[PDB]
RNA sequence: AAUAUGAAAA
RNA sequence: UAAUUGCGAUAACGAACGAGACCUUAACCUACUAAAUAGUGGUGCUAGCAUUUGCUGGUUAUCCACUUCUUAGAGGGACUAUCGGUUUCAAGCCGAUGGAAGUUUGAGGCAAUAACAGGUCUGUGAUGCCCUUAGACGUUCUGGGCCGCACGCGCGCUACACUGACGGAGCCAGCGAGUCUAACCUUGGCCGAGAGGUCUUGGUAAUCUUGUGAAACUCCGUCGUGCUGGGGAUAGAGCAUUGUAAUUAUUGCUCUUCAACGAGGAAUUCCUAGUAAGCGCAAGUCAUCAGCUUGCGUUGAUUACGUCCCUGCCCUUUGUACACACC
């Protein structure tokens, strides 16, 4: 079997599985490459990890990448954490700790987020209010 | 405009009527050791710069 | 001969140690199995005012029905799963198995 | 979507049909702005007719538009649905009618007129003057009166 | 107390009803305009559809449309574009 | 330098202007500091951000928004009002609008104009509304830098909202000039005349 | 290396296939094009009066290949918008049955999607194929 | 036959039932509980009480 | 605030009183002794007792 | 009522309960209406033991001036559950250790 | 700094 | 200390309810147990481009492997952990470090003594007392009414526009619900501008509705600073649906009508992060009908990190001519 590692990333209720194996230098999400994606500003915030590392480091291996779940917005962090992850799992498992740690230390000096999934979750709604802490009007008279 | 330059060393708690205002025992850059007491609106942390519109008037308290 | 037990219940122990011990006992009968497959919880809620009247401050309250299904797949000879459906019964349980 | 000078032809405002036309405001709207004719009705005679729907009214020429006039006046024959018009049906004609402007406002007085003189209830609540529709008067619509 | 008399609340009944300049741009151009426009846009260091509506009277619409015109004669240069707002220049060498 | 090729192509730009230097989706981060030793720790500039969205948390501590690169700042206090809640898409395409338009106005960084527009509109007096028996009397007090920020960003972003408001003009643009007017000093700038208004009633009240 | 309809942008792959179908004349274009809203959810005609059509069919030709099989329900939610209920809040209203029906079944006559299994239309193996031509194409003409 | 959710709340309802009324015909034997055996084949209703014989 | 209560700190102390040879100065030792020498009946409060008493053992070796 | 009440809480109490509360609300003296508590022993409310222990129970009862309620709550002896938790969640029953006398001399056993 | 009054029994 | 939370002091000692402890839910698990009602990869078969070696797909009786994602059962984990400051030098706090998380880790459930002459006898076959009981105040049938409109008040839903309106694209969620001997959730096909009609289909449900392909959002075009393509109230004509029955228009749709509304006076509501707010979705009632609430998810701010100044709270001291208690 070529070798691979199969990392998740997830942000909100976005999930994005990305498996990592050797190969060309692919680069797709959802059956379709990575220049392609939209929203158009968040095309930069996705390059964000292979923009920092130089893409040398992904001249051998081939990345492929679903995503479900989430909104236009949660998919594109859950898409950066899930390949910053996925490449830390291949330079883990089949190249070196020194690639691991150096890459790691890249990733997190720059922002923690592409590691450590956000921890904020949508609070509960409660009785009395729209909202989670909002409460309807009061009125006295 | 004349201005001048301070750094706050000691903050001194709370002051205001509701609170707005802060203690801060300040520090001015030029002329160092002429240390002075201030007022300031808004939130400060301790080894902070702040400029000053005049340099001399002090509050032990506000209203 | 192919059959699919499930388990339904609203409390999970005793549905729990009935899955362990099916698995257990079909196991020690050298009986293929597909584990204890577990489905998602249907939590029902009743969302509804604790009040009687109606009138008073607006309070909500919500009652939960949490249900678990289990699941297990057997390919058995039919004069040994005479015991296989008959072995273990318990309270509040609803189990039944199909053929195929 | 060129850029090219409207000669002299160019006019600033126009008449159709009783109602002035601004020019400088694109045909559609142009159209729109008559009694009996909205935004959907006037797109799709201007269609009809055929005209550069880009230009502003101000700068076509009276062939067109008489033609346009034409078809308000008669969609039966310019293949417009029925369900397209105003005035699907008639409670007197088995035809159906488009009515426009001093047309319109004529028609819509026979109508409330003929319910009050048979004396149906939104004839009646029309004579008085109130809501029709079955609105909850008791806080909306204080002020129209 | 709390309770008016019906005269009083008959003021209900007496409340009664009482409560409590244009610009004039082009939309159509003209060959003065026309002459306008390519002799000052080499200036107007920046050039966008409203500095065009704001400072030549055009109606927004045409000024979109000689914008087009003029980056197809090439008197403009890009910086970027949107299907809201586009940001233009003089097509300068200077910068 | 080298254009390393992928089996997924990446563009030129990408590897050129991106992959060399930790740019902004243009502009640099270098050589650009603000005037104000007062600023310095509060401006967050000299730190390589790239676009302007980053879901970082930035409201469980006081001075954590210290951290917080000022353009992301500016997008934030440039969504907050009413309808515009959220939409932080429209945000980041509007500072990015108008970013291109200042370096198009002007040779100097765009970072470096909304650098100086924030420590030329943080007002260095503020009045408190301070009670008294029978009539409330004010109280001219100095401000906090972080005030200071707080303040010069919320009045460059109103001033450039207030105008862009019922009219032509487009919102990045009437930033833009508000950001220009702002950093040269112009009484025409909204956040401007009201930094100095409070500051001249401050001094009458001191 | 290859082509795929996943490999283009989605806006110009879909404005190219949709001028390809008005220049290529073989889709049968209802008449009723010219007299009907997209949806009882929009509220203008479309802009591009005699193009909208070939976008729509453009539009859901690449749906169709995207997907395993899709049918008239889907395209109806799919294109379908939010309606102003008047003063009511808006309400999510799904596209027009007829005119998403009509563009499957004159995309029919093409050839480019079939009816499969499981109901609904299947992108075809020959549409498919052209599919893909069209989207080299388009990956061709940006350089 | 019937949905898995209907059939345990009609389960439900069925026992407030029975409890209903062994509370109301069983309170001189001092009744104090149900609990229902659900088997295949068959089904026990079983009764706690003080009076068992007078119950029976 | 973190201030334990009455419970964890008569539990804490009553361990400490008579296991003293036995406990350590590591969390994770006395936090999985405790969990079989005292019947403590959930592993929140089995945590903040374990917390507690290494919190005293440091305050013993201190003095 | 009084003596009705508390052969209750007598009873329950001898037959085992680590704590009862009886509480008759109604009429009794006169016409307006109070309610009589007649606790012993020591109950708990709040917490998520209430449903393991706690044992509730309301009736009414009718009589010629009119209704009177019975509430009867029962905290049952956590040590005697044959099911659910023996002891509530902040009993803490340290084992205790036995003694151990010091060894001085080191020695080996053989096998 | 200004801040008056609140029906009869129960 | 969030806490009658503790450290301590001590004519009190020892205790009990409350808080806490607790329970549920939300965050980490490359670990155990697994999974044709969740998947993934590989291999078969197949489609397209490459023509190719690679890429993207369709196909469960093609099979094999696996549990990363998904469901879970049992469990681990957090205990302010460690470090440095700071205080009877104690409880504790502050900063930093690591960590999925260091505000009780987040939100809820439960929630004490005493009481109100709070709300309900229009939920109750729970009832006392009074009335009524057959030209009944019972039950039921037909039609109105609960909506009636000179006005005042309270929740809100729309907007007053270029951070948009419109059209054409991209187009991604979650909570949840659904029929069988009775008729639900409905796929697909066909017909109709549309609502909707029609023939079948799956689903008693992680299996089908449903990836609920939601909206807001982004991208490209019409616009134009204008009571304008903003708003669509208001009325007319017509077309269907639910319903025995719509009329005092149930509701949907088509065309037409296009009024107020220019950021809102004194006043006043809510809110400290996935929180406000924008944006819709599911359920509830339901034969049809939402502008309503209960939940859910998308996008996602500003300013705090304090105070007792207004409204209030808890404790101690104090004064009292108050005790139906400052009304």
């Amino acid at each position: 079997a070529v070798p691979s590692v199969q990392t998740f990333g997830k942000k909100k209720s976005a999930t994005a599985v990305a498996h990592v194996k050797a190969g060309k230098g692919l680069i797709k999400v959802n059956g379709s490459p990575i220049t392609l994606v939209e929203p158009e500003i968040l095309r930069f915030k996705v390059y964000e990890p292979l923009l920092l590392v130089g893409l040398d480091k992904f001249s051998n291996i081939d990345i492929r990448v679903r995503v479900t779940g989430g909104g236009h917005v949660s998919q594109v962090y859950a898409i950066r954490q899930a390949i910053a992850k996925g490449l830390v799992a291949y330079h883990q498992k089949y190249v070196d700790e020194q690639s691991k740690n150096e890459l790691k230390k890249a990733f997190t000096s720059y922002d923690r987020t592409l590691l450590i999934a956000d921890s904020r979750r949508p609070e509960p709604k409660k009785f009395g209010g729209k909202g989670a802490r909002s409460r309807f009007q009061k009125s006295y008279r | 405009t004349p201005v001048t330059l301070a750094k706050v060393i000691k903050v001194l708690g709370r002051t205001g009527s509701r609170g707005g205002v802060t203690q801060v025992r300040v520090e001015f850059l030029e002329d160092t050791s002429r240390t002075i007491v201030r007022n300031v609106k808004g939130p400060v942390r301790e080894n902070d710069i702040l400029v000053l519109m005049e340099s001399e008037r002090e509050a032990r308290r506000l209203r | 001969i192919k059959i699919r037990i499930t388990l339904t219940s609203t409390k999970v122990k005793q549905l729990e140690n009935v899955s362990s011990n099916i698995v257990k006992n079909a196991e020690q009968h050298n009986l293929v199995k597909k584990g204890p497959v577990r489905l998602p919880t249907k939590v029902l809620k009743i969302s509804t005012r604790k009040t009687p009247n109606g009138e008073g401050s607006k309070t909500w309250e919500t009652y939960e029905m949490r249900i678990h299904k289990r699941y297990i797949d057997l390919e058995a000879p039919v004069q040994i799963v005479k015991r296989i459906t008959q072995i273990t019964i318990e309270p509040g349980v609803d189990v039944e198995v199909v053929v195929a | 979507s060129l850029v090219v000078q409207e000669q002299g032809s160019f006019q600033h405002i126009l008449r159709l049909l009783n109602t002035n036309v601004d020019g400088n405001i694109k045909i559609v709207y142009a159209l729109t702005t008559i009694k009996g004719v909205g935004r959907r009705y006037s797109n799709l005679v201007c269609k009809k007719a055929d005209v550069d729907l880009h230009k502003r009214a101000g700068e076509l020429t009276q062939e067109e538009l008489e033609r346009i006039v034409q078809i308000m006046q008669n969609p039966t024959h310019y293949k417009i649905p029925a369900w397209f018009l105003n005035r699907q049906n008639d409670i007197t004609d088995g035809k159906d009618y488009h009515t426009l402007a001093n047309n319109v406002e004529s028609k819509l007085r026979d109508d409330l007129e003929r319910l009050k003189k048979i004396r149906a209830h939104r004839g009646i609540r029309h004579f008085w003057g109130l809501r029709v529709r079955g609105q909850h008067t008791k806080t909306t619509g204080r002020r129209r009166a | 107390l709390s309770k008016a008399a019906k005269a009083a609340a008959a003021l209900a009944g007496g409340k009664k009803s009482k409560k409590k300049d244009r610009a004039q741009h082009a939309v159509i151009l003209d060959q003065e305009k026309y002459d306008r426009i390519l002799k000052e846009v080499p200036t107007y260091r920046y050039v966008s559809v409203s500095v065009l509506v704001d400072r030549l009277k055009i109606g927004g619409s045409l000024a979109r449309i000689a914008l087009r015109h003029l980056e197809k004669e090439g008197i403009i240069k890009p910086i970027s574009k949107h299907s809201k707002q586009a940001i233009y220049t003089r097509a300068t060498a200077s910068e | 330098f080298t254009p390393v090729v992928l089996a997924t192509p990446i563009p030129e730009e990408v590897q050129q202007a991106q992959t060399e230097i930790k740019l902004f989706n243009k502009w640099s981060f270098e050589e650009v500091e603000v005037k104000d030793a007062s600023l310095v720790d509060y401006v967050q500039v000299r730190q390589p951000i790239f676009v302007a969205h980053t879901a970082g948390r930035y409201a469980n501590k006081r001075f954590r928004k210290a951290q917080c690169p000022i353009i992301e700042r500016l997008t934030n206090s440039l969504m907050m009002n009413g309808r515009n809640n959220g939409k932080k898409l429209k945000a980041v395409r509007i500072i990015k609008h108008t970013l291109d338009i200042i370096n198009v106005l002007t040779d100097q960084n765009p970072i470096q104009v909304v650098v100086d527009a924030i420590t030329n509109t943080g007002p260095r007096e503020d009045t408190t509304r301070v009670g008294g028996g029978g009539a409330a009397r004010r109280q001219a007090v100095d401000v906090s830098p972080l005030r200071r920020v707080n303040q010069a960003i919320a009045l460059l972003t109103i001033g450039a909202r207030e105008a862009a408001f019922r009219n032509i003009k487009t919102i990045a643009e009437t930033l833009a000039e508000e950001l220009i007017n702002a950093a040269k000093g112009s009484s025409t700038s909204y956040a401007i005349k009201k930094k100095d208004e409070l500051e001249r009633v401050a001094k009458s009240n001191r | 290396p290859g082509v795929s309809v996943r490999d283009v942008a989605a806006q110009d792959f879909i404005n190219a296939y949709a001028s390809f179908l008005q220049r290529q004349g073989k889709l049968e274009v209802p008449g009723y094009v010219d007299i009907v809203k997209t949806s009882s959810g929009n509220e203008m005609p479309p802009q591009d009066a005699e193009g909208w059509f070939y976008k729509r069919a453009a539009s859901v030709a690449r749906h169709i290949y995207m997907r395993k099989q899709v049918g008239v329900g889907k395209l109806n939610k799919l294109y379908g918008g939010a309606k102003s209920r008047g003063v009511r809040p808006y309400k999510h209203i799904d596209a027009s049955g007829s005119i998403n029906r009509k563009v499957l079944q004159a995309l029919e006559k093409i050839g480019i999607v079939e009816i499969s299994p499981k109901g609904g239309r299947r992108i075809s193996e020959n549409g498919q194929r052209d599919l893909d031509r069209i989207a080299a194409q388009t990956l061709e003409e940006d350089e | 036959l019937i949905s898995k959710k209907r059939k345990l709340v009609a389960d439900g309802v069925f026992y407030a039932e029975l409890n209903e009324f062994f509370t109301r015909e069983l309170a001189e034997e001092g009744y104090s509980g149900v609990e229902v055996r659900v088997t295949p084949t068959k089904t026990e209703v079983i009764i706690r009480a003080t009076r068992t014989q007078d119950v029976l | 605030g973190r201030v334990r209560t009455k419970t964890v700190k008569r539990a804490s102390k009553a361990l400490i009183e008579r296991y003293y040879p036995k406990l350590t100065l590591d969390f994770q030792t006395n936090k999985r002794l405790c969990d079989e020498i005292a019947t403590i009946q959930s592993k929140r409060l089995r945590n903040k007792i374990a917390g507690y008493t290494t919190h005293l053992m440091k305050r013993i070796q201190k003095g | 009522i009084r003596r009705a009440a508390y052969g209750v809480v007598r009873y329950v109490m001898e037959s085992g309960a680590k704590g009862c509360e009886v509480v008759v609300s109604g009429k009794l003296r006169a016409a307006r209406a109070k309610a009589m508590k007649f606790a012993d022993g020591f109950l708990i409310h709040s917490g998520q033991p209430v449903n393991d222990f706690i044992d509730t129970a309301t009736r009414h009862v009718l009589m010629r001036q009119g209704v009177l309620g019975i509430k009867v709550k029962i905290m049952r002896d956590p040590a005697k559950s044959r099911t659910g938790p023996k002891a509530l969640p902040d009993a803490v029953t340290i084992i205790e250790p036995k003694e151990e006398e010091p060894i001085l001399a080191p020695s080996v056993k053989d096998y």
